[PDB]
């Protein structure tokens, strides 16, 4: 609760959610990539 | 601005529950996606027998064709 | 810091253990992936 | 003195710190794993190609000398 905690804590928790944004289109990007495994044997 | 950009105690408290909600959603679409593959797999497994079955019933059905044929040019 | 410090060390413990879950099943992921590369040789 | 089984502000810190550097490597390892996802999806591709082409060869190799046989039959 002290400033200086509070400061690191705020870097550092707005760092996590930066990531996180990072992590979530990834994880989009596999999800396409997974979709396009079911048509592989087919046409 | 030090104070406006920095967080409350309850500031946190609301993110960390956030990045719990999100991290969860992460771990539970990552399962989905390991049974799904694994679903993926067994297919293109299957799938890649059934055309060699099918391969070799063609080359053999040539290969007794020029056969049939060269027994009869004779 | 009273139940601040006390809900944020909850909140942080549960993160930690969430993020761990993850790796687990990107682990599981690569596996599946290693795997894939057996079935074209 | 502060008790067990709650952070003092240095043992929160040091957590978050161990937050960052475990979420950091999370986002490194998922963008190997989508390099790898890509690399899987090409190879498959390359793959499951060849073995309809394959297919079709004999298909068609069959089919032509089944042809011939019945023209050169007469």
């Amino acid at each position: 609760p002290s400033s200086n905690t509070l400061v690191e804590m705020t870097l550092g928790m707005k760092k996590l959610k930066e990531e996180m944004e990072g992590v979530v289109k990834e994880l989009a990007e596999n999800n396409h990539i997974l979709e396009r495994f079911g048509s592989l044997t087919m046409d | 601005h030090p104070n406006l950009d920095t967080f409350t105690p309850e500031e946190l408290l609301q993110q960390m529950k956030e990045l719990l909600t999100e991290n969860h959603q992460l771990k539970e679409a990552m399962k989905l996606n390991n049974q799904a593959m694994k679903g993926r797999f067994e297919e293109l497994s299957a799938w890649t027998e059934k055309q060699k079955e099918e391969r070799q019933f063609f080359e053999i059905q040539s290969k007794e064709a020029k056969e049939r044929l060269m027994a009869l040019s004779h």
